[PDB]
């Protein structure tokens, strides 16, 4: 069971209405911050989706980067058997 | 080039090996502003979590590098971890430093980011300090190299130079995951059990505000905050990305030092990384009326949600609007001992 | 003695091509 | 009864102490006050970093149906004269203005104690118009002009004709697509030389005034090349005079710097901010980015979408050069594949050219974009952005340039279809032949894809690095890479180029809503609902794109630029207000 | 998130010019792995890339 | 005596020494040549009046 | 005018029995996304510093090439 | 600190435009037809350029300054050598002065 | 770029040892003026000994 | 020690970092008000005829 009142100022006993016992709320700035942070959250919803395709393609490119030195190693190691 | 020969001769008790560092002045600006600190080494493990002994590290600020590419302070990282033979390295491995002048700010550093940069770089008598004799003759530019730092995506400068068999056995060392993983999921576990305590406290009670702190509130509070608008209490658990600056563990370490309080402050819906772990006093003659004034000023913060932790095993949540939801704190003393060993001495 | 020149500039060129492919990785990610 | 003189230089025994410049006592006074200022700002304090990379989404998100339109306190200062500023109505503004080098703001109470955080005024043009009006600035410039004994070799006529260049609403957007295709490369201009020989000739015939003054590298190529009687002599004379004023003004500034050195490096980068290399020109085609990482003893941070780029040892990871076009012949199709199959959001790569090691200290571009074009034309242009694939489909899917058997020396208007090039060339009304449009098609092999904006973050110089907030020592700045800057548009231009250009009001001199609302119909309603935002001083600009407090040029610079009459006195005042407020700047000022 | 809208570019230039030497260098792309509209604008962009190649080469 | 062409005429309207530096020699201490030669000849310090 | 609720400890919150259960599930789905992004960019930096190890080891192996 | 881009001769010429007793009534019927929106205007471009250019030569004064919408068109749709340069300059000065 | 095979700048006089004209001719003074930008003035510019 | 003029200028500008100013150009670029001040005593100590 609460009560309703306009204003007062500067108490010493705690449970008395005042100007310092008022929470300082700006509605439009909080709605603006809430809306823009909902949009940041909605962008955060759609982020960890398709780096698995990047993982498979990075496995592909490290494969084709290993196959080049796999080509180079035996060719570089056959050009040492002509010396005799 | 003073703190390296300082800590090199110092930590011979608890460390076999000592690595020397630079720290730029941009990389720790988000750690502690206004140059308030000026350390303590505790390198935890990746999968062998447990607890380890602590080692003190000395340092200096305001003294400039021989590189003019950047101009910053002096630190150094001890390494004492590897059992028996030090030839093995632990990969993906954190090493925590507590840089301080009076314990604010932490320094997390890797063994890969350290050692990959290290390899990338390379009628009686008074006895002389032996290890300072070889640093004066080096005086060269190739001793310092730039390392992409992993925790903060910046440059961290190491210094090493071919000293002796300790640093000579370092550059040959190699060896054959979960060191940043465990602390965060441990924070989310204690946050979920605290949010579950709040859930069951709101369930066993009538789902009602007792309003422990007195504020006057307007009649449109059910309008400018919508109905059941606990979306901040919803995403509270993602927002606590820090813990040892957060007040939640600060009450547990404060058990070793009765009427004390620590307050975390998170904004109403993403105004920014507000603050973590402030102090509410009762000891000095400012008194309980000053505690009450700071507490009602806490409660009238209309755009910040506050979380209150007590020392005696109790948790509290402060809704902006003076509403308070009670809660418990009771955690298993294994995590308690793990936390107080993670900071310091039991 | 012409076996120590052409195969040597070959392996030097492949040792530069592997750094080019690491740079191509850094182009990719 | 002797006549003891009192100059400025006698006062530099107390005007060069650091205790004039350390605001730590001031912030320790303002934070320990029992009462803070009640009205807060929260509009452009911190440049928040964009996770994406394309600049069209930032603009189109910052201006869709936006209702709350704040204004910063710096634009609140410079919108009123001296007398009412000192009136006791504005105690809510005079609670903050309390140091001539620091405009302290209050910010937000997001944490616990809303701390008075103080950013630093670098140059003397950051003083608010109440405490230093426009007449004082231009009369100071008149003292400056006889201080260096300058020879101002431009008349009034060149200034007013380049003024009604920008004030012409009927600017041919074909000039915009020609600049977007050339974008400041020498070997590219050697292609299109007889093109622009026709373009500026028919524009000089069209309306008296001259064109292509909306880019530095373009008029630099006009002065360097193309004096071969292709244009009339009076048209070349304006370009050569505009090129002459900059080098005369820079010789004047280098006279103001004098013959003194600090350490070993000269003092010109400390007294004036134009000779400071850490200031960046707002249009970056060429590589300049590796250069200021190599020449600055201070440590800058080239921030491209929360990527730091703090060292030049990992330099090719963040930026690649395109070099000359004849090197890339083995990489044409590879660049096309990186065009099409490369997700350009979450792509932190920059496509530029070479750093030309020119004898103009990356400063001739700086002086022309920062002293001339914002003041002969009253900062009334906005930075537009192009999509190069769209202009390539504009300039090569047409009829006659694709066939290659329709010959060169014929009309292009008769044989092309009704595409975007058709109505783009109607309202422009020029007749470039086939074949000289073919190299405009041919440049697309080596043009980049997007107009990325990089918010460079350079630290201050040694003289004013005394702020207690270490992240607030530095002064941020943005620069729109790979896009030109554009004068006024029509609605007929927007009706044919809504698929081609998008505006980015990114700079203080270059964020103007009276021009950007024409070519971008999101801000056209934003200023329709809030009509007070139309002054350049107070216009809303994206805080993720441009940080108004953390900027080399605050709002009073734009206020002076929008109200100065375009003449020689205004030019001399504008280069007079670019002087920094260091103690060394005071010394090199009291010498003269 | 998004890009500019597309210009008009009416009709087809492949279905008008049979005398283009680049016509063999065009049909090396596949249809079934993507819908019709993105494939259409892909043929547009590939055509103008070949036109740029031919213009620079001549 | 020869002088530069940029001397102040207001210097010449008042009584001084015919040089520029006033000879405030009695202010300098008796039997002390170093402070006297510092005031009359050494130009690190400015003129005793100007 | 404008009326404010008086401070008493019998003042009720607007009762919320149902809006907290979905709340922490949305929180967990968001924080796993953030932690996966942080670990992804962390492993990006880790592969970046790990690749310079093999570049240094390649230039260490290239010594044997330099006399051959 | 307003800058009048319009000089005295522009106001003189528009004054003589309004004071000209023999203003051609065909201009009024074109103004009756070309009303308001621009789609009706763009189907008469060389028509209005013709009737403007022959009035720049039969006299020294301009025309079509009676309706604002034609000025708003002519500063923004003409000036592509459909008209004389010296007649277009006056309308561009007027529309610049208004902004 | 055409006449760098034809000419060479000789700053040899007070009236004829201007640096800001030598940078259009000799490339080495054009990079010398970048390291010491105060010497683009005709008074102080170092001339060959 | 020779005749050619290109090699004298090219020897002078290769890597010319330390390029100091002489006194008579340093006395040159000052106005009257700073020159008689005791800031530039090193210039007034050697300007006396």
């Amino acid at each position: 069971d609460p009560a309703r009142l306009p204003r007062d100022t500067g108490p010493e006993l705690m449970w008395a209405p005042s100007l310092r016992n008022s929470l300082r709320v700006s509605p439009e700035a909080l709605e603006l911050a809430e809306r823009e942070a909902e949009r940041a959250r909605s962008e955060r919803w759609d982020r960890c989706a398709q780096v698995l395709k990047n993982r498979l393609l990075r496995v592909e490119l490290d494969g084709i980067m290993r196959d080049h030195l796999a080509r180079a190693e035996e060719i570089r190691q056959d050009l040492d058997a002509v010396v005799a | 080039m003073d703190v390296h020969i300082d800590n090199q001769v110092l930590s011979g008790l608890g460390t076999p090996l000592l690595v020397h560092l630079f720290v730029p002045d941009t990389v720790m600006a988000e750690l502690c502003p206004n140059r308030v600190p000026n350390a303590w080494c505790q390198t935890l493990f990746s999968d062998r979590t447990g607890l380890t002994r602590v080692c003190r590290v000395f340092a200096a600020r305001g003294m400039l590098p021989g590189r003019p590419s950047h101009r910053g302070t002096f630190t150094s990282v001890p390494v004492y971890c590897d059992e028996g033979l030090p030839e093995l390295y632990n990969p993906f491995h954190v090493a925590a430093l507590r840089f301080y002048d009076e314990l604010v700010g932490e320094l997390q550093i890797y063994y890969l980011s350290l050692f990959e940069g290290a390899k990338r770089a390379l009628l009686s008598r008074v006895p002389v300090s032996f290890s300072k004799t070889r640093r004066a003759i080096r005086e060269s530019r190739a001793l310092v190299r730039g390392i992409a730092h992993i925790f903060s995506p910046h440059a961290l400068y190491v210094v090493t130079y071919p000293e002796l068999s300790a640093q000579g056995r370092l550059h040959r060392m190699t060896a054959v995951l979960g060191a940043p993983e465990r602390e965060f999921r441990f924070l989310i576990s204690v946050a979920l059990r605290i949010s579950a305590s709040f859930r069951e406290k709101l369930a066993m009670q009538a789902w009602t505000a007792q309003q422990e702190i007195p504020v006057v509130i307007p009649t449109s509070y059910s309008r400018i905050y919508k109905n059941s608008d606990l979306i901040r209490e919803a995403f509270f658990t993602v927002q606590t990305r820090v813990s040892w600056e957060s007040c939640w563990v600060k009450a547990t370490i404060s058990n070793a030092p009765d009427a004390c309080l620590w307050i975390d402050s998170h904004p109403l819906y993403e105004e920014g990384a507000s603050a973590w772990g402030k102090v509410i006093d009762s000891r000095p003659p400012g008194g309980l009326v000053g505690a009450a004034s700071q507490l009602v000023a806490l409660g009238t913060d209309g755009h910040c949600v506050h979380l209150a932790t007590t020392s005696d095993g109790q948790a509290f949540l402060v809704l902006p609007g003076g509403f308070v939801i009670k809660g418990q704190l009771a955690l298993t003393p294994e995590e308690r001992g793990y936390i107080l060993a993670r900071h310091g001495i039991r | 003695r012409f076996v120590s020149q052409l195969r040597r500039k070959l392996e030097r060129s492949t040792h530069r091509l592997i750094a080019d492919l690491e740079r191509l990785k850094f182009l990719y990610l | 009864n002797l006549l003891l003189a009192f100059n400025l230089q006698n006062a530099l025994k107390v005007l060069c102490h650091p205790r004039l410049h350390t605001p730590a006592h001031t912030l320790n006074s303002l934070n320990a006050a029992p009462a803070p200022r009640d009205r807060r700002e929260t509009y452009s304090l911190q440049h928040r970093r964009p996770n994406h990379m394309n600049v069209l989404v930032i603009v189109d998100e910052f201006y869709d149906n936006k209702y709350a339109a704040p204004v910063t306190d710096i634009a609140l200062k410079c919108g009123l004269p001296t007398e009412d500023f000192l009136h006791p109505s504005n105690y809510d503004l005079l609670r903050l203005e309390l140091h001539p080098l620091y405009d302290i703001y209050i910010g937000r109470d997001a944490g616990e104690r809303a701390r008075h955080r103080a950013v630093h005024r670098l140059m003397v043009g950051n003083l608010p118009t109440p405490l230093a009006p426009a007449a004082f600035q231009e009369a100071r410039g008149q003292q400056f002009e006889t201080a260096t004994s300058l020879a101002h070799v431009v008349d009034q006529a060149v200034i007013e004709t380049v003024q009604d260049t920008a004030y012409d609403t009927a600017y041919p957007a074909f000039f915009y697509v020609v600049e977007a295709m050339i974008h400041g490369f020498e070997e590219k201009f050697v292609m299109n030389v007889p093109l622009v020989s026709l373009c500026i000739n028919t524009y000089w015939e069209r309306s008296g005034r001259l064109a292509f003054v909306n880019s530095f590298s373009m008029i630099k190529f006009i002065c360097r090349h193309l004096g071969n009687n292709a244009i009339s002599k009076e048209a070349y004379s304006m370009y050569r005079k505009i090129y002459g004023e900059l080098i005369a003004l820079e010789q004047a500034l280098m006279r103001l710097a004098g013959s003194d050195v600090v350490g070993d490096e000269s003092v010109g980068q400390y007294v004036c901010a134009l000779l400071d290399p850490n200031l960046l020109p707002p249009v970056a085609y060429t590589d300049i980015f590796t250069h200021l990482l190599t020449v600055s003893d201070r440590a800058p941070q080239i921030i491209i979408g929360n990527e730091v780029y703090a060292d030049t040892l990992a330099a090719p990871q963040f930026i690649e050069r395109v070099g000359n076009m004849d090197e890339m012949a083995a990489q044409f199709v590879a660049l096309y594949g990186y065009r099409v199959n490369g997700d350009h959001d979450h792509d932190f790569r920059l496509h530029l050219g070479p750093y030309v090691d020119e004898g103009h200290a990356d400063v001739l571009e700086k002086i022309f974009y920062y002293v001339f074009l914002p003041t002969c034309t009253n900062a009334h242009m906005c930075g537009l952005g192009v999509d190069f694939q769209h202009v390539a489909q504009t300039l090569a899917y047409n009829g006659p340039a694709f066939s290659h058997h329709f010959t060169r020396d014929e009309d292009i208007l008769d044989n092309l279809e009704n595409g975007t090039l058709r109505d783009l060339l109607e309202i422009s009304d020029l007749r470039p032949t086939v074949g000289m449009i073919r190299d405009l098609s041919a440049s697309f092999m080596t043009c980049p894809t997007f107009t990325r904006a990089v918010r460079v973050s350079v630290d201050n110089d040694v003289t004013q690095q005394l702020a207690p907030n270490p992240a607030d020592k530095r002064t941020e700045q943005t620069v729109l890479v790979n896009g030109l800057v554009a004068f006024a548009f029509s609605e007929r231009t927007r009706a044919v180029t809504q698929c081609l250009f998008h505006a980015i009001p990114f700079h203080m001199f270059y964020g103007d809503p009276r021009v950007a609302a024409t070519m971008h119909q999101d801000v056209a309603t934003f200023v329709m609902r809030n009509p007070q935002q139309r002054a350049v001083e107070a216009f809303n600009r994206p805080e993720q794109l441009f940080a108004e407090y953390r900027e080399w040029h605050r709002s009073p610079m734009g206020k002076y630029a929008a109200e100065c009459l375009p003449s020689l006195v205004s030019i001399s005042g504008m280069t007079a207000m670019h002087i920094k407020m260091s103690p060394m700047a005071y010394i090199a000022q009291a010498k003269l | 998130a998004r890009r500019l809208p597309k210009p008009t570019l009416q009709g087809r230039l492949e279905a008008d010019f049979p005398d283009s030497p680049l016509l063999p260098k065009f049909q090396e792309l596949n249809q079934n792995n993507l819908p019709n509209d993105v494939f259409r604008e892909a043929q547009r962009s590939y055509l103008v890339f070949l036109t740029s190649q031919f213009c620079y080469e001549e | 005596i020869v002088t530069p062409v940029t001397a102040d005429v207001a210097y010449f309207q008042k009584s001084n020494s015919p040089r520029g530096r006033a000879a405030c020699v009695v202010s300098c201490e008796n039997y002390n040549q170093e402070v006297a030669e510092g005031l009359i000849y050494d130009h690190s310090r400015p003129d005793a009046a100007y």
